[PDB]
């Protein structure tokens, strides 16, 4: 039931949202936001230029 | 007396430019003149397209003239002459397109129903905040799962000027849905049509799963050998 | 003489039920004997500061009878007694609080501004959603920190019929504020004046942080040993 | 006389402004001429259900007399000239609103119950710390989701002088409620009735989820060869 | 006459079971004919602290008697027993502490100042919420870092009846401090003195630190 909110394969961020059916009353069901971000430790700042310096800041 | 113009709601939803003035039943008259006369003077013919059905209902009719040319979009001094022998003063009304109004695109915000409102478990009011549009006329329709919702489900306000903005307007659209629909996560889409929009229609959608989250769980997997995403 | 009755918003801003028999539909003429008389058979001190002559098919003498809240809601059929040359009889229009209206309290919900509005960083629109109230007499005013904002800063729509409910009404009132003011965190109270409220005033409040904690569950996974698979 | 002017609890709770002309320790004899007057000498509505012939042989008469809000707010000093056989001199009551009092707004803070009392699992005492009102007349009322609670559930301290401000006063109002209600979370609003408030009601509410802040739990998974995939 | 009683607020502040006499609303001549006594007549001490004549034609013959708690809690009846020139007949008091009342310990809770007041930045009010004490005596004095604050700064309400408990009482005492003083982290310890306490003093501490919950819940995972 993980609906795919984004599936960005260029920054590797995947965001998925679900309503966790936690309790009997229909209000406190938590809207859960699953940000899954893969940080390439060795990819350069410009991926298409392999001589570019190492990407350190990942915003 | 009234002469309702074709707004951008009548222009876009129906794709038919209908000049309409409503003659309320002040007094019963046989030859009711709802002749839609141009500034040029030719009259596109209309007569009793639908009865008014007012509480008095004494020979009252609505005349809708389909001046559908570019002459309305360019602009002309269109006049329907409500001239009657009974109450012998002619109670006519003139309407023209408003000229040279600056065009700013609406910033459309979809507000989910309040946490206070869902605790009542009775109804949920979704608010479509169409604001920032400087041409006055706007068309707002709600859709759920790609099907147009009934116009009795939602009620949209008349555009009123935004307070801090000089001439930009704002409008609401309150969709009153039951709480069991919104808590199950049903997408309610706000389709809004305006002249200043680039594609002429903006669709904001809201539902419980997007909403505002109450538990972000983030996992910044810092892997050395990521390279390409998988 | 069309006497405009004192609306609840008018008697709430002034705290004095000043009912006005403004001389409408009667042109400028002599023989001014305007008096507001109570239905018991007496009259009070009436019409302080009547205006001058404006013969635009009307006049400008105003009723300014400072009767009380316990006087207006008592059901006393107040009649103004304007006489003029066109009609030498007191035009005793019956003005009183109607008892046929149902009395259902507003359910006032105060939706915070959308996250896009703060993301655009020029304006935030806090919308007060006064819904589910049966008499169409609501006065909405906003206070920042207990003192009222100016009426130019907020705009309140007219009470419109709630479509699913039979005779209940709804009304929405936005207040457009700067994004930097909302990010500091202020109370931004919406005060709703209505007859059917238990104390005639309800007040709702949204700060910058008005929801749940939204607890974060961040996980810096800083190895390839626990790196994910596809 | 045992009479009192209307303090700001019975004028506000009953919505109607009532005086008193109660007397005590007089002789149950002829000429019971209480003589309800105004400053202008006009007679207000007479006494209903006089408490005469007490079991302790004292004369009394409950001054049930309905008057407006404005005449008690204004400069009218309502004289109640009580004249009897044993006292032919009138026992005049110059009961009115005192003037010269500086109107200072209450700064109401709703203090949630302490963590130790919530850990006792028995009761929760929630405090309406009403402070800074210079006319020492507050009527605090506690409402749960718009429904006012019973006055047996909440008790309020009398208005006591403020420690570091001479003209201001303060008051409390604990609402002792069960802790199983507080863990669920209800609004528990406390309205305060004071003259200096712009709308005469300030409503402050607190439930369990107000002071709960954004509770991050970080999980630095820096080395874990368990084969898991995030 | 009004025989003023030794209350626990009056005893604990002066560390002496001091009882005064109050014979006011009388002719304001300066003649002293009062000796403080017991019912047996053995509590004989000075009739001092007679103030000046009140402007509304009344006298202020007060006097002061001090004895220990043992006799005051032993149930002995005490009498001022006035015999004055303007009194046609002598009066009697027979004053003692009402025994048989149940003793329930105060459960004092230090409610910190609300976030609405701290955002105002003008002042901060800390309330020592004393609840559940069945004898209607309390002595809520405030001390920070061991030194007692001035009685002008803190104000304690009278012990009101509890809304839901039948015979218990509650009291409410606030301490007005500046907002910058609360951010420094001063202790503001509330001291309550009531007889039902097992030790007769309870001190609770309220800081900026005790209100803040665990914001961060870092979970270091290895192997
Ligand atoms: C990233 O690297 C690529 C490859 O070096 C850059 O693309 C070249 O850029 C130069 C200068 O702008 C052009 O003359 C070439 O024609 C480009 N080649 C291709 C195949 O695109 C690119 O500009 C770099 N981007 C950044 C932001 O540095
Ligand atoms: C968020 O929590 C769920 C458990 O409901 C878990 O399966 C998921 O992996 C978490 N999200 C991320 C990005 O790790
Ligand atoms: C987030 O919390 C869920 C439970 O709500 C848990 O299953 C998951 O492992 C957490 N995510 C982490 C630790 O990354
Ligand atoms: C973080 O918090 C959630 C719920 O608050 C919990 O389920 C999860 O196990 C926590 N993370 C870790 C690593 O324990
Ligand atoms: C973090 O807090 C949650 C509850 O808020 C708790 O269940 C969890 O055990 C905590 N994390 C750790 C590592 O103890």
């Amino acid at each position: 039931e993980r609906i795919v909110l984004v599936d960005n394969k260029c920054k590797c961020a995947r965001i998925t949202s679900r309503i966790i059916r936690s309790s009997e009353d229909p209000n406190e069901d938590i809207v859960e936001r699953n940000i899954r971000i893969i940080v390439p430790l060795n990819n350069r700042e410009n991926i298409s230029d392999p001589t570019s310096p190492l990407r350190t800041r990942f915003v | 007396v009234f002469a309702i113009p074709p707004s951008f709601a009548s222009i876009f939803l129906t794709k038919s430019t209908k000049l309409t003035c409503l003659v309320t039943d002040l007094t019963t008259y046989d030859s009711v003149t709802i002749s839609w006369t141009r500034q040029n003077g030719e009259a596109v013919k209309t007569h009793t397209n639908i009865s008014e059905s007012h509480p008095n209902a004494t020979f009252s009719a609505v005349g809708e003239a389909s001046i559908c040319e570019d002459d309305w979009n360019s602009g002309e001094r269109f006049t329907c002459t409500v001239t009657h022998t009974d109450l012998p003063s002619p109670l006519k009304q003139t309407i023209s397109r408003p000229k040279g109004v600056a065009l700013h695109r609406p910033d459309v915000y979809l507000l989910p129903p309040a946490r206070e409102q869902l605790n009542l478990r009775e109804s949920a009011t979704i608010t479509c905040l169409v604001t920032g549009f400087s041409p006055a006329d706007v068309f707002v329709q709600w859709m759920q799962r790609g099907q147009p919702l009934s116009p009795e489900k939602y009620v949209t306000s008349a555009p009123m000027p935004e307070p801090q903005a000089p001439g930009r307007y704002f409008a609401h659209s309150i969709l009153t849905v039951s709480e069991e629909e919104w808590n199950t996560g049903e997408t309610y889409t706000c389709v809004v049509a305006h002249e200043a929009l680039p594609n002429r229609v903006t669709e904001r959608t809201v539902d419980k799963s997007t909403g505002k989250p109450t538990l972000y769980n983030v996992s910044l997997v810092m892997s050395d050998t990521a390279g390409t995403c998988y």
